[PDB]
RNA sequence: AGCCAGGAUGUUGGCUUAGAAGCAGCCAUCAUUUAAAGAAAGCGUAAUAGCUCACUGGUCGAGUCGGCCUGCGCGGAAGA
């Protein structure tokens, strides 16, 4: 109901989801409070990882209600401290995307296939497969 | 702040205001607030405190060499 | 002011008018702590505006019990209810409208009170000074009925017993309505708003009556917190009644056109009497207290006696700066206020005649004592003086005060920026 | 083109009178008459109204489409009529109406009374908005543009006479 | 408007018109792109 | 950018699976979000198969060239906008009705699922589980 | 051409672990979904918003779209 007026797609390092004065000048004009801002998104994120921005929705209600289903950080997004390289997209032809293996890339595309579903899991698999090579370098296995 | 030769460094938005940091040169700030109030409808104030030094091509300092105390 | 057709004995209402510019906001800073209450005037068409929120923050810092006046109902495009709602959403206040507007522009003749349930239309035609009540006007009776009912709900939530009594289906009397609304207005609950037009002189006569009805007395406002020089906190609550030894608060030195001192002093507790001795407890200095002057009815009355809550001014030599305490030798030395705004605009300055640097030094010395929100500087790149003030106008009405007060002319300039090389 | 090559199908109850070139259309609202450019051929043809370019006139098709659109508007006027809606944004801008005169209070020291042309009836459902009704499209558009020109909208606070659907592109006063 | 001896479309929203034997540009979106002659 | 060659190819390709396949469903969805036509399409692909493209082909001769191969009375889908989905699992299955079930829930419209005269069926549901 | 919606789930593409957030810090990306997502070119640009790249889908049904060579014209073109 209220998704249209408040609008910021941004997630800082989610050790504490959405710290108040840490993000930037889009959430300042957003009445959403801080009491439940990092309670269930700093602990219940363990289904994917802790330290990565928990992909979540920005849906609140005009009646002050808040319901959303948080998605996960990408396997490519996780490829900054978990898949080795702090460098990445933009220069995958002039740099490496990391010592990335497909023995792990396929397993990550299959086990993180919960949020982006589809008719066949191979569809979300190809989705993540383009998402990693969206940098330009992906595990060649 | 960018009109002035100043560089912005983060702009967290706390509620009921926005906090905007920028290490602006001191020369580009000698009437700031009156102009800032024009920009903010008199609803903002600025606090400045010297940090460091850098350069911008200005022979205006060569202009002021022999006018006073050559 | 005795009362607008309903009267209850001489009250010495003591009034400090306040300026409106952020430039000179220290006169509103000092004159808000010194105040027990505050009449938050407002433009019925302009509404709430940068300075209105600014002075709102000023009062909130001192938690001053404030009621609001809504001036300028004759101007086209003025509406009381809209400005009332602005308070509710621009300042985060609870603006209980204890009055109502009878018309706008030319229509404005009177105001619907929610407790008298009458609308007194003043006799502006002969003189505003004359007034007259009118029973239940039809024009606003539906609007007044709903808005008056809203006022009773605030009176109810005012007291716990009252709330339940309000749930008893019974209404409230001419004392529980006001006494309920008043007793917490003392404690920063809700700002009472009345409409009027000081140009056409309506609304105002009633506004004075509301100040007596709801705005606090030195005996109604909570007692003042106090402290000594070393004791981190000698409680030093000076009971307001002048039974404690004399303990005042000085809030403004004055460039009196003739006397040259005229430092106003607001006496909280105690009684100084036409010649006594008190020390500058904030400065560790000592001197007497000679010629109190209180100006009433614009006649500059001279007084030999000033007492609890009695605002007056003093002629003396030794300086007492704004926010400086004037307690007895007993000495509840420090009063909590140690706050003055930092200058937001700093400009260089130098005289036109090269030999008035000394005169411009002494003039700026004096004009720096007259208000704390005006610094003077001497930076070390060069001896150049810097008159750092609050606003452009704040220090632009001081470049010409030297022209007026101390007959010295100055030419301002941008400060020289310190340029080091490597 | 395919404008003029499309009949103006008259409703039930409208009286068209094609006398030479100039043509009248009677209706439930009033009467509208138009002098067609001589390069136009028009016939009734069984509840319709068709236009065709006269021979000897290179600009026959432009005038054909023009006349067809004008007579279509005349027909819609005599059956329905066109109703323009204007608003007064700006403080103290009020536009009370007295019969055939629109008393605009638009901020000038002098009073503004624009006497409507014959056929346009202005009404005001509010202190600050006009609703013109009329039989002819061109003249009602002209009266709207006449009213709007007194205090045109302005780019800063939208103040001035505007059409109800008008999309005023505003801007900020200055940085300063 | 500009009275350049050469009118061109400066925006996607500009249009070339020939009011009264003069070739104008009428931009509905940016009123700076409004040109007169040539 | 549908060329004539590509046009006759795509019409035939989307009509052959319905001609030699089974009874399917279509919608009338001219006003839906990417999400509405996406989640319903995922459901439809889960029900029968991932072969169905959610694109619409209701041109004045798209079905009038593909549907008219046999049981040409089933060429009644020309007037309204349509993006179909197949259902190999049984005639008049859930998929042949799920569109009309969602027609008022999280979806705009479903073209009433006009059906087709493959066996020349009349107004009724084609498969009933006697079970 | 007009008229009826939409322009994803990595989707803040990780993309210089502040974002230049679908449209400046740099780049290569349909990968279910496809008619859509370009993963950039104005409104905010820091997002949104409703229009934007485009594209289909439906509506009704006749030509249209661009460039090239060309003839005669048009503006450019103000003096006592
Ligand atoms: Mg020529
Ligand atoms: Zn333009």
């Amino acid at each position: 109901a209220k998704k249209v007026q408040a609008y910021v797609k941004l997630q800082v390092a989610a050790g504490m989801a959405n710290p108040s004065p840490p993000v930037g000048p889009a959430l300042g004009q957003q009445g959403v409070n801080i009491m439940e801002f990092c309670k269930a998104f700093n602990a219940k994120t363990d289904s994917i990882e802790k330290g990565l921005p928990i992909p979540v929705v920005i849906t609140v209600y005009a009646d002050r209600s808040f319901t959303f289903v948080t998605k996960t950080p990408p396997a490519a997004v996780l490829l900054k401290k978990a898949a080795g390289i702090k460098s990445g997209s933009g220069k995958p032809n002039k740099d490496k995307v990391g010592k990335i293996s497909r023995a792990q890339l396929q397993e990550i595309a299959q086990t993180k296939a919960a949020d982006m579903t589809g008719a066949d899991i191979e569809a979300m698999t190809r989705s993540i497969e383009g998402t990693a090579r969206s940098m330009g370098l992906v595990v060649e296995d | 702040l960018s009109r002035r030769r100043g560089m912005l460094k983060g702009q967290e938005s706390e509620v009921t205001g926005v906090k905007i940091h920028a290490e602006v040169p001191l020369s580009e700030m000698f009437g700031y607030a009156t102009q800032l109030r024009s920009l903010t409808k008199g609803r903002a104030s600025y606090t400045m405190e010297f940090l460091k030094y850098d350069e911008a091509p200005s022979n205006v300092a060569q202009a002021v060499i022999e006018a006073r105390g050559k | 002011w005795s009362g607008m057709a309903k009267q209850y004995e001489p009250h010495r209402i003591n009034i400090i008018d306040t300026p409106g510019h952020v430039d000179f906001t220290i006169e509103v800073e000092r004159s808000m702590r010194v105040l027990d209450g505050a009449v938050m005037v407002y433009c019925a068409v302009g509404g709430v505006q940068p300075q209105s929120e600014t002075v709102w923050r000023q009062a909130n810092k001192y938690k001053v019990p404030r009621i609001a006046f809504v001036n300028k109902m004759d101007r086209m495009g003025a509406n009381f209810l809209k400005v009332v709602n602005q308070i509710k959403t621009r300042l985060g206040a609870n603006p209980v409208p204890l009055q109502l507007a009878i018309g706008a522009e030319e229509h404005f003749t009177g105001v619907v009170d929610l407790v008298k349930m009458k609308a007194i239309n003043w006799n502006d035609a002969d003189q505003g000074v004359t007034f007259e009540y009118e029973d239940i006007p039809a024009d606003m009776v539906e609007l007044a009925n709903e808005w008056h009912q809203n006022l009773i709900e605030s009176a109810a939530e005012a007291s716990e017993e009252l709330m339940e009594k309000y749930l008893g289906g019974e209404e409230l009397t001419e004392a529980e309505i006001k006494g309920a609304l008043r007793q917490r207005v003392l404690n920063n609950e809700i700002i009472l708003v009345t409409c009027g037009s000081a140009f056409k002189n309506k609304g105002v006569q009633a506004m004075l009556d509301a100040v007596i009805d709801y705005l606090p007395s030195p005996v109604d406002v909570p007692a003042i917190n106090g402290i000594l020089d070393d004791g981190k906190d000698t409680p030093a609550e000076r009971h307001a009644s002048d039974d404690e030894p004399f303990s005042a608060l000085a809030f403004k030195i004055a460039t009196d056109p003739f006397v040259g001192n005229l430092t106003f002093f607001r006496v909280y507790s105690g009684v100084v009497n036409s010649g006594d001795t008190v020390l500058n407890s904030v400065k560790a200095a000592r001197e007497r207290f000679g010629r109190i002057v209180q100006m009433h009815a614009n006649k500059r009355e001279e007084i030999k006696e000033v007492r609890a809550g009695d605002i007056a001014a003093a002629i003396g030599l030794k300086d007492v700066t704004t926010g400086d305490t004037l307690c007895d030798p007993d000495a509840p030395i420090i009063l909590e206020r140690m706050e003055f705004p930092e200058p937001v605009i700093s400009i260089a300055v130098e005289p036109k005649t090269k030999a008035d640097q000394e005169k411009m030094g002494l003039a700026l010395g004096r004009l720096a004592k007259e208000d704390p929100s005006f610094r003077v500087w001497t930076d070390e790149e060069s001896n150049q003086t810097i008159i750092a003030g609050m606003g452009e106008l704040h220090l632009d009405i001081i470049v010409d005060r030297m022209k007026r007060e101390f007959n010295v002319e100055a030419n301002v300039g941008k400060p020289q920026v310190a340029y080091r090389e490597t | 083109s395919r404008v003029a090559k499309a009949p103006v199908v008259v409703p039930a109850g409208v009286d068209v009178k094609i006398n030479g070139q100039v043509i009248t259309i009677k209706g439930k609202n009033g009467e509208l008459t138009r002098t067609l450019n001589d390069a136009v051929e028009v016939k009734h043809a069984d509840n319709t109204l068709t236009f065709g370019p006269r021979d000897g006139y290179a600009d026959g098709w432009a005038q054909a489409g023009t006349a067809r659109a004008l007579l279509n508007s005349m027909v819609i006027g005599v059956t329905e009529g066109f109703t323009k809606k204007l608003q007064l944004v700006g403080v103290g801008y009020r536009a009370a109406v007295k019969g055939n005169v629109i008393n605009l209070s638009l901020g000038f020291s002098h009073p503004v009374d624009h006497q409507l042309p014959a056929g346009i009836t202005a009404e005001c459902p509010t202190q600050t908005e006009i609703v013109l009704k009329g039989a002819d499209k061109q003249v009602i558009g002209q009266v709207a543009a006449d009213l709007r020109a007194y205090r045109r909208p302005e780019p800063y606070k939208g103040k001035g006479v505007r059409y109800a659907d008008e999309v005023v592109r505003t801007k900020e006063a200055k940085k300063k | 408007m500009k009275v350049r001896a050469s009118v061109k479309k400066l925006c996607r929203n500009c249009k070339i018109v020939k009011r009264d034997g003069v070739i104008r540009v009428i931009c509905s979106a940016e009123p700076k792109h409004k040109q007169r002659q040539g | 950018m549908a060329l004539n060659l590509q046009d006759k190819q795509a019409i035939v390709a989307e009509v052959s699976e319905v001609a030699k396949g089974a009874l399917s469903a279509v919608v009338a969805d001219s006003r839906g979000v990417t999400v509405d036509k996406m989640t319903e399409l995922r459901k439809a692909g889960r029900e029968a198969g991932v072969y169905m493209r959610v694109v619409r082909n209701t041109l004045l001769r798209r079905a009038v060239e593909g549907t008219p191969f046999e049981c040409l009375k089933d060429a009644f889908v020309g007037p309204t906008l349509i993006a179909y989905s197949m259902e190999h699992p049984g005639a008049a299955a859930r998929l042949f009705k799920e569109f009309a079930k969602a027609n008022a829930k999280f979806e705009v419209k479903a073209a009433a699922f006009e059906g087709e005269l493959i066996p020349a069926s009349q107004i009724d549901r084609l498969a009933t589980l006697p079970t």
